[PDB]
């Protein structure tokens, strides 16, 4: 030959044959025979604790407080409502500019709230402000796309997904994109901060995730494995190791250090695609959302389904667990939010 | 094109040049965080609806 | 307590109802068609920007316009998989990127997520579509020469003192859409053609019907009759 | 004998066959909320149950009291034939109510998600609910029909509570459908015209199918026993008893058959099919 371009591309696959082989190096065993001796979890029946209404349209996000209390909820008739889950009461009422709203994060000092859609604005409401009404504070301009997914490192720094196929770091008072990480080809639709916000990862429609280092700036982990989009993932409570779920009806379990899948969460009778993705507290129990109005507990070291979660009346779309590990928050396309223990 | 070639290439060669560990090991860690708070999970063992804000 | 319950459930009753009825239409469509010129047109005429809501004979609607700018607008369009119709513009004079819009509209009619959404065509600018008929500077047949051969429905219904040329060439575009509608079939969904200017004031009349139309061919198909 | 027992069983397979298909949609409602959550869901609800009440009530009586031939509960059967009138005629009344439903949903779409509120559905359940226990138990209580149990009631009360019952539903359920009819064939028509310009009577004969299933199964089933019913205690040419009885239970075998032509929609087939599996 000779063009350097099919030497890169021959170079490339030769690549991708080395990673396959640096893989199946440390692919000595496989997790169903590491877990054949330990015992399934038994029978877990969650029951439907509280049910949050006031929203009219489909919810889309929801994130629980640090205290395991609060929680914010997003609808498509254009409000943020603010809930005390023990109470079932609404704190706060936000309506928002843009009903299209997609995601929506909370500051781990219960200060500041997110969101944002097809603005491609993230818009971020200090709660803890001294006069009258919570209303924006600062506002984050500058994707080409609609912003997915957004999550606070602090008070002062959220990293936010968006459909220009990049995703970046925040100074949200500045406004500047203080880091930019690009490389994947289709919509990057979640992110997930590590435990510790050093790592995050993001999965995108090119049937991809990364793993992405905060303060470099650079990828350092491509996991593929999924025939079709990834929609949803989220990390491990121990921090080196995540789950995602795509639209090909299938969930799946990546780990960080080992570069490689270590497990797939399927069933031949689930169809339908996968929007949320959450760990339990020690992260033995991996939850995760269906379009058939169901949830599906899989017993994230075993693969084998542990339990269903059948109590909404439309897709659900959103999930999430408290960081305490004390409930679980199902939002759906019913317009009502359940509490699950 | 050929921009996204040479970074094609150079993100798969510092990806490739990762050291990986067995997944054995891997395994033996996500049971040691599992069953180091086994008994401390609600939503896997219920506790008591004494202690839960939402059943008392 | 209960007198708080009681006014909390029956205004949530009637919001929930409300939201329950206002009628989302997407409006998608190449750009230089006059799409934000006609959600501006309606912001102002009834009631430009990307949202707008009009009510027509207490009928509620909500338009609205993506300005995502991508090709698979999966997540940016399977998270509106509810809207009542699509109102699909075409910009008829720009003579070559009509086969772009053609590809994006076959692609819209047979998607995955749109299976069950029907579409409202708007040809919009048919009086620059006349002007360069009447120029008779660039034609059709030099993109596609299928125009050439093609002839005048004997249907059409042209409009007092409309040139056979301008009828041949509107209702060509026409077919060359409906070519597209009428392959997939299926009956979930169908495409509703109009020829639209940026102008015309009975735009919303036009959306009523169509809307009305849609409602009655799904309550058919549910109970089977059509 | 052969034919008295024959008799009995195929009519304990009649009634079981009732009990199953109506008591399947009424847990098929109660324990999918998602069906319950539409609004013209609980006019189907309001026919299987009255449905239900027509076979616990009112048929395994009458098929013992045919078998044995004579009425051994004895002072009770006056009751019985008033729940005989009332529950094959909320039956009726519910049918037309569905068809109009359908008709507000077709004729003006947009009015209907506006006005048809769980309110206005519970008013139209209550109005046949209250028009049947009305009509049927007040004469009997009050012994205004009369002039082994007789069932012959009297020439006034036949012909009052007949058109009352069926004429004014069947009136209307004919008109409603005939009205869907022409909806129908404007719109198939008009895409004919938009496909047949494209490319350049099948989808007509479904709809035709489908209402005449719908209608005729109907009419065809109660009809007649109510063209008897109402010439009978006129003319007291001429009928027996037997052939009376026959025609009742033709008129009780719609009540067998409502669930399957009503309550068949893919959703509710999926929901049949997830319960019994
Ligand atoms: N003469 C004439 N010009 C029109 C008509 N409709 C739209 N235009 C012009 O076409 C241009 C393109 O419309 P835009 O406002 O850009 O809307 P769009 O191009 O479809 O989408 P955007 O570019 O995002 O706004 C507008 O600036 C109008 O001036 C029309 O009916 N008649
Ligand atoms: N099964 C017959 C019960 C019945 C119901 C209504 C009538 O009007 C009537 O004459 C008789």
């Amino acid at each position: 030959s000779g063009s350097e371009l099919d030497q890169l591309r021959q170079e490339a696959e030769q690549l991708k044959n080395q990673i396959r082989d640096a893989r199946k190096a440390c692919a000595d065993a496989t997790l169903s025979q590491i877990t054949n001796n330990i015992d399934p979890v038994g029978r877990i029946q969650m029951r439907t604790r509280r049910t949050l209404r006031g929203h009219l349209a489909k919810i889309y996000a929801m994130h629980w407080g640090t205290d395991s209390r609060l929680l914010v909820s997003a609808s498509q008739d254009g409000k943020l409502i603010i809930w005390d889950s023990y109470t079932t009461n609404k704190v706060h009422a936000i309506p928002l500019r843009s009903s299209w709203v997609m995601t929506c994060a909370y500051a781990p000092s219960g200060n500041y709230v997110a969101c944002g859609g097809l603005d491609n604005i993230c818009s971020i409401y200090n709660l803890k402000t001294r006069e009258g009404n919570v209303r924006v504070s600062r506002e984050l301009a500058g994707h080409t796309g609609y912003l997915s997914c957004c999550r606070f490192l602090d008070d002062n720094q959220i990293v936010t997904s968006s459909g220009d196929t990049t995703c970046a770091l925040w100074d949200i008072e500045t406004g500047q994109q203080t880091t930019t990480f690009t490389g994947h080809t289709g919509d990057v639709m979640s992110l997930s901060l590590a435990p510790d916000t050093r790592l995050f990862v993001s999965g995108a429609c090119d049937a991809s995730a990364k793993l992405w280092d905060v303060r470099e700036g650079m990828c350092r982990q491509t996991f593929t494995g999924h025939e079709s989009d990834i929609n949803a993932i989220c990390f491990f409570p121990n921090g080196n190791a995540f789950a995602t779920g795509s639209d090909d009806a299938t969930c799946r379990l990546f780990d960080l250090r080992a570069d490689q899948e270590l497990m797939t969460y399927s069933h031949d009778n689930i169809i339908c695609g996968i929007t949320s993705v959450s760990f339990s507290k020690s992260g033995r129990l991996l939850l995760a959302g269906y379009d058939d109005f169901n949830c599906n507990v899989w017993d994230a070291l075993k693969a084998d389904r542990a339990g269903v979660l059948a109590g909404h009346d439309n897709r659900v779309s959103c999930l999430g667990v408290t960081d305490d590990g004390m409930a679980v928050a199902t939002g759906s396309w019913d317009s009502f939010l359940k509490i699950w223990n | 094109s050929i921009a996204q070639a040479r970074k094609l290439v150079e993100q798969l060669k510092m990806e490739a040049n990762i050291d990986r560990i067995k997944v054995s090991k891997a395994a033996a860690d996500l049971m040691a965080y599992c069953e180091a708070h086994a008994k401390e999970d609600p939503l896997l063992t219920p506790v008591p609806a004494s202690e839960n804000p939402f059943r008392e | 307590q209960r007198e708080a319950n009681k006014k909390i459930e029956k205004q949530l009753q009637k919001d929930k109802q409300v939201y329950r009825a206002t009628h989302r239409l997407l409006l998608l469509g190449a750009d230089n068609s006059g799409k934000s010129t006609i959600v501006k047109q309606m912001r102002i005429l009834h009631g430009g920007i990307f949202e707008t809501k009009f009510q027509v004979d207490k009928v509620n609607f909500h338009m609205f316009d993506v300005g995502g700018q991508r090709d698979e607008r999966r997540k940016w369009i399977q998270c509106f998989n509810d809207v009542t119709a699509i109102i699909f513009v075409v910009d008829s004079s720009d003579y070559n990127r009509l086969q772009e819009a053609l590809n994006l509209f076959k692609s819209i009619w047979n998607n995955r997520w749109l299976r069950t959404i029907s579409v409202i065509l708007f040809l919009n600018k048919q009086d620059l579509l006349a002007e360069k008929v009447l120029a008779g500077k660039s034609k059709i047949e030099d993109y596609f020469p299928e125009f050439a051969r093609y002839t005048t429905p004997e249907d059409a219904t042209p409009e007092p003192g409309e040139d056979p040329r301008v009828t041949r060439a509107k209702y060509f575009i026409r077919d060359e859409f409906l070519r597209i509608s009428t392959a997939s079939g299926d009956g979930r969904h169908y495409c509703y053609p109009h020829f639209t200017c940026a102008v015309d004031t009975e735009n919303a009349r036009r959306i009523f019907n169509d809307c009305r139309d849609i409602i009655q061919r799904m309550h058919l198909r549910q109970y089977e009759l059509l | 004998f052969s034919v008295r027992i024959l008799t009995a069983c195929f009519l304990s397979l009649l009634i079981l066959s009732t009990l199953l298909g109506n008591t399947l949609v009424c847990a098929a409602v109660i324990r999918f909320r998602h069906l319950r959550s539409k609004v013209t869901n609980f006019f189907v609800i309001s026919l299987a149950v009255s449905d239900l009440l027509v076979a616990v009530l009112v048929m395994p009586w009458k098929a013992v009291a045919e078998i044995a031939g004579f009425w051994p509960f004895g002072s009770f059967c006056n009751i019985w034939v008033a729940f005989d009138i009332m529950c094959s005629t909320a039956s009726i009344l519910n049918l037309c109510v569905i068809s109009v439903d359908r008709y507000w949903a077709i004729s003006s779409p947009f009015r209907y998600e506006r006005k048809m509120t769980p309110k206005a559905a519970f008013i139209l359940i209550s109005v046949a609910w209250t028009l049947s226990v009305l009509i049927s138990f007040i004469p009997v209580q009050l012994s205004w029909h009369k002039a082994n149990c007789d069932s012959s009631l009297s020439r006034t009360y036949a012909i009052s509570s007949s058109v009352i019952s069926f004429y004014i539903p069947v009136a209307i359920m004919i008109v409603t459908y005939t009205r869907i009819y022409r909806i129908a064939q404007k719109q198939i028509r008009r895409i004919a015209a938009l496909e047949r310009a494209a490319v350049h009577f099948k989808r007509e004969t479904k709809v035709l199918k489908t209402l005449s299933v719908i209608m005729g199964v109907f009419v065809c089933c109660w009809l007649p026993f109510f063209i008897l019913n109402c010439i009978l205690p006129f003319c007291g040419f001429c009928i027996d008893s037997n052939t009376f009885d026959v025609f009742v239970w033709f008129g009780w075998a719609n009540s067998s058959l409502n669930p399957i032509i009503y309550a068949f929609n893919a959703d509710f087939r999926k929901a049949f099919s997830t319960l019994l599996g």
